[PDB]
DNA sequence: GGTCGGCGCCCGAACAGGGACTG
DNA sequence: CAGTCCCTGTTCGGGCGCCG
């Protein structure tokens, strides 16, 4: 067997264990063809070679189809292998994106045929890559090889190639600085704002750099005239766009065919701006078969044929240019979700996205606003490495009352307010100082663990009183149905004073959405309060009326 | 032509598994720079997949500092370790330093890059540098000499550092020399003037060594932040029950306080905005209680095998408090910190500020960074924090939800 | 019957840590 | 007193999308 040019990297395996020691399984004949073809053909090039009863270690093999050609694609079952192999570190640390290319003169795009198995393997580890080739007839003892090279299927191969293909592209890289060169595994962008002249110099020089450590740069893969298909967009000199989407026409759709409809929604959201999927993954909560059939509710097929309209206009972004700033602008969409549009020039969107994560049990739009500029300056900084202005829309003087009364730290960077309905803003405000000349509550609740009843009321100092007995409640609920009472039964300036630090946890962090009814029943009563005053007071401590209201609502 | 110290994992430890986090563009091009260079001096080398190991790294510029600065979050490796820089060669903290007029601190985290690493334990300094937009996977690489922010350097450098200090320490038997990290904090009573003249002949004596800027403190000049009531001369019903929750909290601290005469004046169901006068036997109970607060905690004192913890408050208007302890209620240190950078504008980096100022005083006092509780949404910091920072060492934290109790550490 | 790695989203189950009440 | 439970938050397993 000759050597390799390129270098190989060391693989062991984990201490205390060997080879893997698997069964062939009993493969179709059309696909005992297709391996035996190429099995005697990859060994002729040297890339597999045979093995007698030295070696014992066997492991499964398949194939599969390749798309759009009647080639097949070897795959080895390495599950077992995989679990014994040491642990690699993926140096693909994430996926590019077409809003962070830059507009070059000239733009290449091709790919290297068969990358694993133009790679070499480990000289040490060949002996733990053994399958069985099963003949046409089930007597046969068949055929036994060991790859030379990366196997598909194995934990190590995408890692090795990746790192194997820098190694060959920095002396490349190295003397020539100006030449923009993507590496995504197989796939190489070149672009250069070099004449078209010697674009192509360098290309071929690229091509035989290559070919000199067995890396093919076949001309049917080769791309010189736009639009380019990289990374499933269209590349066209000013704008892109991602390939065609199809999203599925069942008329009955099951669990499997949301998640597919759900799955193609969030990557055309990317560029086709207002996407919403908030109805349709409704539907796929406390399921439990993926084969099951659900039928489509009046609000999930509303959502669903706007969605299609959406995509039936052509949308297409542009590219990034760093002379120019980066702005980023944000919208209230439906309760729950936001969506935002990253750009440049005025209408020229480089991406959009949404965001609409429910973070809890109680929040409001300030806070879930907050968590999307978040989501949003991590997500620009992955691509273009700077933070985006953000046009919000929200009041400059809105935001800086919530962050400097809340309690936790929080920011938003650089922004500017813009007047885009529906704003952002608090629903209620609770005063700082208690109210002069307003009624004053002392709230209570109790409930029993056992008889799962319970009492809540208040007393006011204007001799006022109200006790409700509850069925099926906690403690916790009681508390916050004394604090409901005291809203309802209280003119528009009204001072609470509770002994419950649940429910005045909940409150001060000034919530217009909440999972619990009763929560949202608490707001509603607080947006028609002109003026609210909480207040806490330690309990048992026979404080003002809250020792009196403890003792009505104790059974 | 250096041997190396031999250095192992904890037992049953593997080595650190942390993904690198997303960089700017001039922290990536500040990191390219430097790990060339460094490669050119044979500080690092770059390595391959097969190394599953990796930390986090990021650059910083220091307080008025014009120069990048590399800067790696080894604190999961610095636990994997615990060990050796403790047990085996420890450092031993000088009771001395927190008392001197003027404390300056020097990076000479550059001295470490002249002593080799053990050869078998490279493989765990592994990095990734990443790239804007994954246009290239990523260029990792591991360290071949001490690497900077690592506890165990300081420990093997210990040695090599004792012999560098003899002749200064001889010349100046009155000056305390506390190494952290990569830091240097000389301490000293002398006059401000002449105290920086002796940085400068300590800088001199270090640059024919092989090794440039300086941040002074001033620890006798420290103060605390005790609890504190309000003295008012006219009570309301809802002054006194504040004051009745402030008190009950307190106690929890000050076993000696009473609520039983205050809590008397709150018997009827009467409105908050309504005027209270104070009973005798309450206004003794106020007094006494104002002279509880005065006495120091019984049965306070700095463990040396326990963890220190801080926790910080958000008291709005630019005012941050926090304390240290390390068993609850038994505070080792309080204290208050206003008029920040960024105050009146940025929490996240008036938080930044306190956490580097309170891991300083830390070092100082006891030589342990703390373990925090950010008063902060995780998502929040784990995306500025990078921003602010100016430290060359990462303390631990976790994050927390504490909804304002009843105002317990300002007024 | 069905291979690996990477990133993204959606969900529920399992984990976990704090506060008020009870033997 | 340590034992629960009511509540909320985080972490992770598993499905799909997309790329090679």
């Amino acid at each position: 067997v000759p050597i390799s040019p390129i270098e190989t990297v060391p693989v062991k395996l984990k201490p205390g264990m060997d080879g893997p020691k698997v069964k062939q399984w009993p493969l179709t004949e059309e696909k005992i063809k297709a391996l035996v073809e190429i099995c005697t053909e990859m060994e002729k090039e040297g890339k597999i070679s045979k093995i007698g009863p030295e070696n014992p270690y066997n492991t499964p093999v398949f194939a599969i189809k390749k798309k759009d050609s009647t080639k097949w694609r070897k795959l080895v079952d390495f599950r077992e292998l995989n679990k014994r192999t040491q642990d690699f570190w993926e140096v693909q640390l994430g996926i590019p994106h077409p809003a962070g290319l830059k507009k070059k003169k000239s733009v290449t795009v091709l790919d290297v045929g068969d990358a694993y198995f133009s790679v070499p393997l480990d000289e040490d580890f060949r002996k733990y890559t053994a399958f069985t080739i099963p003949s046409i007839n089930n007597e046969t003892p068949g055929i036994r090889y060991q790859y030379n090279v990366l196997p598909q299927g194995w934990k190590g191969s995408p890692a090795i190639f990746q790192s194997s293909m820098t190694k060959i592209l920095e002396p490349f890289k190295k003397q020539n600085p100006d030449i923009v060169i993507y590496q995504y595994m197989d796939d190489l962008y070149v672009g250069s704002d070099l004449e078209i002249g010697q674009h192509r110099t360098k290309i071929e020089e690229l091509r035989q750099h290559l070919l000199r450590w067995g890396l093919t740069t076949p001309d049917k893969k080769h791309q010189k005239e736009p639009p380019f298909l990289w990374m499933g967009y269209e590349l066209h000199p000013d704008k892109w766009t991602v390939q065609p989407i199809v999203l599925p026409e069942k008329d009955s759709w099951t669990v499997n065919d949301i998640c597919k409809l759900v799955g193609k929604l969030n990557w055309a959201s990317q560029i086709y701006p207002g996407i919403k999927v908030r109805q349709l993954s409704k539907l796929l909560r406390g399921t439990k078969a993926l084969t099951e059939v659900i039928p489509l509710t009046e609000e999930a097929e509303l959502e669903l044929a706007e969605n299609r309209e959406i995509l039936k206009e052509p949308v297409h972004g542009v590219y990034y240019d760093p002379s120019k700033d980066l702005i980023a602008e944000i919208q209230k969409q439906g309760q729950g979700q936001w969506t935002y549009q990253i750009y440049q020039e005025p209408f020229k969107n480089l991406k959009t996205g949404k965001y609409a994560r429910m973070r809890g049990a109680h929040t409001n739009d300030v806070k879930q606003l907050t968590e999307a500029v978040q989501k949003i300056t991590t997500e620009s900084i992955v691509i273009w490495g700077k933070t985006p202005k953000f046009k919000l829309p929200i009041q400059k003087e809105t935001w800086e009352t919530w962050w400097t009364e809340y309690w936790q730290a929080t920011w938003i960077p650089e922004w500017e307010f813009v007047n885009t309905p529906p704003l952002v803003k608090l629903w209620y405000q609770l005063e700082k100082e208690p109210i002069v000349g307003a009624e004053t509550f002392y709230v209570d609740g109790a409930a029993n663990r056992e008889t799962k009843l319970g009492k809540a009321g208040y007393v006011t100092n204007k001799g006022r009183q109200k006790v409700v007995p509850l069925t099926n409640t906690t403690n916790q609920k009681t508390e916050l149905q004394a604090i409901y009472l005291a809203l309802q039964d209280s003119g528009l300036e009204v001072n609470i004073v509770t002994n419950s630090q649940y429910a005045l946890g909940i409150i001060q962090a000034q919530p217009d959405k909440s999972e619990s009814e009763l929560v949202n029943q608490i707001i509603e009563q607080l947006i028609k309060k002109e003026k609210v005053y909480l207040a806490w007071v330690p309990a048992h401590k026979g404080i003002g009326g809250n020792e009196q209201v403890d003792k009505l609502v104790s059974a | 032509p250096i041997e190396t110290v031999p250095v192992k994992l904890k037992p049953g430890m593997d080595g650190p598994k942390v993904k690198q986090w997303p960089l700017t563009e001039e922290k990536i091009k500040a990191l390219v720079e430097i790990c060339t260079e460094m490669e050119k001096e044979g500080k690092i080398s770059k390595i391959g997949p097969e190394n599953p190991y990796n930390t986090p790294v990021f650059a910083i510029k220091k307080k008025d500092s014009t120069k990048w600065r590399k800067l790696v979050d080894f604190r999961e490796l610095n636990k994997r370790t615990q060990d050796f820089w403790e047990v085996q060669l420890g450092i031993p903290h000088p009771a001395g330093l927190k008392k001197k007029k003027s404390v300056t601190v020097l990076d000479v985290g550059d001295a470490y890059f002249s002593v080799p690493l053990d050869e078998d334990f490279r493989k765990y300094t592994a990095f990734t540098i990443p790239s804007i937009n994954n246009e290239t996977p990523g260029i990792r690489y591991q360290y071949n000499v001490l690497p900077q922010g690592w506890k165990g350097s300081p420990a093997i450098f210990q040695s090599s550092m004792t012999k560098i200090l003899e002749p200064f320490k001889k010349q100046n038997p009155d000056i305390v020399i506390y190494q952290y990290m990569d830091d240097l904090y000389v301490g000293s009573d002398l006059e401000i003037g002449q105290h920086r003249t002796k940085i400068e002949e300590l800088r001199q004596h270090l640059l024919r060594w092989g090794l440039w800027m300086g941040y002074e403190l001033h620890p006798d000049k420290w103060t605390v932040q005790p609890i504190v009531l309000p003295e008012k001369d006219s009570w309301t019903v809802n002054d006194i029950q504040k004051l009745v929750g402030k008190l009950n909290w307190a106690s929890q601290i000050y076993p000696g306080i009473k609520v039983r005469q205050l809590s008397k004046l709150l018997r009827g169901t009467k409105a908050l905005t309504e005027v209270i006068p104070l009973t005798e036997e309450a206004e003794l109970e106020l007094a006494e209680n104002r002279e509880i607060l005065k006495e120091p905690v019984h049965g306070v004192y700095y463990d040396p095998s326990k963890d220190l913890i801080a926790e910080i408050q958000k008291q709005g208007q630019g005012q941050w408090t926090y304390q240290i302890y390390q068993e609850p209620f038994k505070n080792l240190k309080t204290g208050k910190y206003a008029r920040m950078r960024g105050a009146h504008t940025n929490d996240v980096k008036q938080l930044t500020e306190a956490v580097q100022k309170i891991t300083t005083e830390s070092i100082v006092i006891w030589g342990k960074t703390p373990k925090f509780k950010l008063p902060i949404q995780k998502e929040t910091w784990e995306t500025w924090w990078t921003e602010y920072w100016q430290a060359t060492w990462i303390p631990e934290w976790e994050f927390v939800n504490t909804p304002p109790l009843v105002k317990l550490w300002y007024q």
